[PDB]
RNA sequence: GGCCGGGCGCGGUGGCGCGCGCCUGUAGUCCCAGCUACUCGGGAGGCUC
RNA sequence: GACACUAAGUUCGGCAUCAAUAUGGUGACCUCCCGGGAGCGGGGGACCACCAGGUUGCCUAAGGAGGGGUGAACCGGCCCAGGUCGGAAACGGAGCAGGUCAAAACUCCCGUGCUGAUCAGUAGUGUC
RNA sequence: AGGCUGGAGGAUCGCUUGAGUCCAGGA
RNA sequence: CCUGUGCAACAUAGCGAGACCCCGUCUCUUU
RNA sequence: GUUCUGGGCUGUAGUGCGCUAUGC
RNA sequence: AAUAGCCACUGCACUCCAG
RNA sequence: CGAUCGGGUGUC
RNA sequence: AUCGCGCCUGUG
């Protein structure tokens, strides 16, 4: 029960048909499965990294491409997780604008 | 003919893993 | 013509009077001429010639009035 | 497969390898091994001392005596003896513009089974196959075929109690044309011993039907006793070609190994499995290799 | 002078010989009498003449016709 | 000259006659052991991947003289073919070498 | 005692005889060199008063 | 008869052929939502290109919403085997090869404007 | 020796053979 | 048409007067 | 120094009511 | 006022012959 | 610098 | 052009 989110989802480089689900003024260069993982547990977000996991539309095999995370924002009862993430829409903002901070990405 | 054939058509499949 | 006129003039003196006329011949070695001529002393004719085949009919005209004199 | 006589006729040949060269009294102890080997095996005695004797006469003609490694010499020699001794060349049925083959063989014999096997092996291959239940004695043996049957997607037809010879033909002539079916697989009766009777009304199926092959199926678990009914049958039917089925469950291999010497027949196809799809063509080759590891 | 038929021819010859190389030969013919002819010759210096008669004209003409004809060769 | 596509067909026509298969182990000359076990089945298998990795390449690809030596020049036509058939681009290239022994060696035959 | 040829040109000599060239006569000329102040040499034939 | 001039006929060539609009499409891209565990299901705005037949500018000497072609390895749109990805499945997606095309692009041939040359020598008029 | 007549064996003078020689002149 | 001076190293032609010479006749006794 | 007279259709021009004839 | 023939005179090219 | 000029035909 | 286009006529 819990949710996806691909990188194409937040990845600047895509367009809508490729996958984008947030304006490119928030979007990002080329988040990884990883890092978004790595910014959704460090908030208190219930997540696992499903690392081999690919997106239907993306053409590529690489790695830095593929991997799927998933967060849980509802509890079995009905309350949300955490109450400053309703959506998934909320989630995948919060990491498009985490993401540029990443130490590994400031570098 | 059956030799080769076959075994490099064997040796081919079992090589490349997908 | 000249050679056989002149015989007939000549012949015709003969005759008018071959007692009166008289026929002389003048040969001329060096420059190499021959004449003759017939005169009666009114009547000079004469004929003259340089050339070779002359002396014959020249000489037979001379054998001849010699002939009517003696005749 | 022969698991069995295969470590056995192992440690025979693994016997001679790290020697270096080796005595004809060496060669003649391994010998007794295989021999012993193979008669463990249930192998018809008479194939066996053959065999042995074989490989003796091919091994010292191979010079065996002069060679730094002989337990290799012994085991191609041994390989030959198994792969001719398993039929040799691999064959198959020939099949034409249409085909018609009968299934015989005694109850327990995986015949009813081997004639799906059949069916669902040669739909794969292109062909329209149709299976008739030829028992006009027993309901329940047509029954379980028009299960079998339905679950290889083959049409079956079974025949009526009692119904003649000839009136099975005109309906089995007139299906196969309807619905346009180019093998036709007839399983005959599965009686637990040889029916006189029985032979007799397949005799005479076998000539108002006119089949192209006559399939005789043997449980290869029965060992030796396999090879006499396969007598039998040939001499009160006529057979054509071997089916040798429950070949996983064969540990010695004496029947696989004794159908050329004591049938004469060829063994067309191995059924492993009780599965629809456990059945392959026979390949000597494949099985004599297999046995050694080779 | 007047000579005999004979002489008078080889004094003739003479003249021609004796003008050869220059002078004149004449000689002139004429009916005489007082038949005959005068027949006279001259170089200029010498003179000769003679009386020829019919009965001689044959024989003396044969030897004048030769003696005329020999010894005027000397012209173009 | 060994083209992609005469490997192509050479490819069809072992798959072909495998099956067929129970006849050729019914036929000496061919030593001991001749198809056992059992490695035919996988065996096949992989030539029908090989071939539908080929079956993205185009006709330019599969006639030309060196099938390998078009995609060495133009690097871009690999990402295409597996992109197409579902595979990574090594497994192109690891056909592509295969290839290249393939057709080594058919002119060495 | 007269005559035996005439004409023109050149040459010779104090002069005469005379020499050369050309022209031209009668029935009717030959020979010789001489003469020594000279319009003047010598011999032999023929014709005629 | 012989020449001229206007109208004009034949043929092979050359040069050249707008703009701005409504309605309906196709495509691309962006931007907001709802639903959903994925592949997605559902709904609102914006921009650009092109197409179908339809106007008008007050537009040029002409400028028709004509008819083909090609469509490129990929790099136009559709349909997409296989394989691939998401899915327990049902299915759905990205999509090469292959096929395809009112609607990426690029190109011809039409027509329509001037325009050399050619051939005809008719139609009229005029001259000597 | 003289006189007369005739001629015709290299013409001195005069005259003329039906306008002799047609070279020069009459710009 | 008229006028004009010459007609060779014979080579006008004719006539007249008639520059050796040649033939015939007469005389040699007679204002 | 451009036409004295006569004759010769050689050719051209001008003048002469000039005269004769017009496929009997 | 048409065509042909005849001749004569003058001029030019400008000719030839005779006085 | 040959008269009249007109008429008819072929009427460019 | 014979662009006075060509031909005939009559002025006894």
């Amino acid at each position: 029960r819990f949710i996806c989110i691909y990188p194409a989802y937040l990845n600047n480089k895509k367009t809508i048909a490729e996958g984008r689900r947030i304006p490119i003024s928030k979007a990002v260069e080329n988040p990884t499965a990883t890092e978004i993982q790595d910014v959704c547990s460090a908030v208190g977000l219930n997540v696992f990294l499903e690392k081999n996991k690919m997106y239907s539309r993306e053409w590529n095999r690489d790695v830095q491409y593929r991997g799927r995370v998933r967060v849980q924002l509802k509890q079995e009862d009905g309350s949300l997780c955490l109450v400053q993430f309703p959506s998934r829409k909320s989630v995948m903002l919060y990491a498009a604008e985490m993401i540029p901070k990443l130490k590994t990405r400031t570098q | 003919l059956g030799f080769p054939i076959n075994f490099l058509t064997l040796y081919v499949t079992v090589q490349h893993k997908k | 013509q000249t050679w056989e006129e002149f015989s007939r003039a000549a012949e015709k003196l003969y005759l008018a009077d071959p007692m009166k006329a008289r026929v002389v011949l003048k040969y001329r070695h060096s420059d190499g001429n021959l004449c003759v001529k017939v005169t009666d002393d009114l009547v000079c004719l004469v004929y003259k010639t340089d050339q070779a085949q002359d002396v014959k009919k020249i000489e037979k005209f001379h054998s001849q009035l010699m002939r009517l004199m003696v005749a | 497969m022969f698991q069995q006589l295969s470590a056995r006729l192992q440690e025979a040949i693994g016997r001679l390898r790290g020697r270096g060269r080796i005595t004809e009294e060496d060669l003649k102890a391994t010998l007794r091994e295989i021999r012993r080997a193979l008669m463990d095996a249930d192998v018809n005695l008479e194939v066996a001392r053959d065999f042995v004797e074989r490989v003796r006469e091919e091994a010292l003609g191979k010079q065996v005596l002069e060679s730094l490694t002989p337990a290799e010499v012994i085991l191609a020699t041994v390989y030959e003896a198994l792969k001719e001794a398993l039929g040799g060349e691999a064959r198959l049925p020939v099949l034409k513009d249409r085909n018609l083959w009968f299934l015989v063989g005694l109850q327990g014999s995986g015949k009813t089974t081997t004639a799906a096997k059949l069916a669902l092996y040669y739909k794969g291959k292109g062909r329209r196959p149709l299976l008739v239940a030829a028992d006009t004695q027993r309901p329940a043996a047509r029954e379980q075929l028009r299960l079998l049957g339905e679950k290889v997607g083959v049409p079956v037809l079974e025949v009526m109690d009692g119904e003649s010879p000839e009136s099975i033909r005109r309906r089995v002539e007139e299906k196969a044309r309807l619905e346009a079916r180019d093998l036709i697989l007839v399983d005959t009766a599965g009686r637990l011993q040889i029916d006189e009777p029985l032979m007799g009304e397949l005799a005479r199926l076998k000539e108002v039907l006119g089949p192209d092959e006559v399939l005789l199926v043997l449980d290869a678990m029965t060992g030796q006793e396999a090879l006499s009914v396969a007598r039998a049958f040939d001499e009160k039917v006529g057979v054509t070609g071997l089916v040798l089925t429950k070949l996983d469950g064969d540990a010695r291999g004496g029947a696989a190994l004794s159908a050329r010497h004591v049938t004469g027949k060829p063994i067309y196809f191995a059924g492993v499995s009780e599965k629809p799809e456990g059945l392959e063509p026979f390949y000597p080759e494949r099985l004599a290799g297999r046995i050694l590891g080779m | 002078v007047l000579l005999e038929s004979e002489q008078f021819l080889t004094e003739l010859t003479r003249l021609f010989q004796k003008c050869r190389t220059s002078g004149s030969v004449y000689i002139t013919l004429k009916k005489y009498d007082g038949n005959k002819c005068l027949l006279r010759a001259t170089d200029g210096k010498k003179k000769i003449s003679t009386v020829v008669s019919s009965k001689e004209v044959n024989k003396f003409q044969m030897a004048y016709s030769n003696l005329l004809r020999a010894n005027m060769d000397g012209l173009k | 000259q060994f083209t992609l596509r005469d490997m192509y067909e050479q490819f069809q026509n072992i798959m072909k006659m495998g099956p067929f298969s129970q006849i050729l182990g019914m036929i000496p000359g061919f030593g001991t052991d001749f198809m056992s076990k059992g490695n035919e089945q996988e065996s096949m298998a992989r030539l029908k991947k090989l071939m539908t990795i080929m079956d993205s390449m185009n006709d330019q690809e599969l006639d030309s003289t060196d099938g390998a030596k078009v995609f060495s020049k133009q690097p871009g036509r690999i990402q295409r073919v597996a992109r197409g058939s579902g595979v990574s681009t090594r497994d192109v290239q690891e056909l592509l070498t295969q290839y290249t022994k393939f057709a080594q060696m058919v002119k060495k035959m």
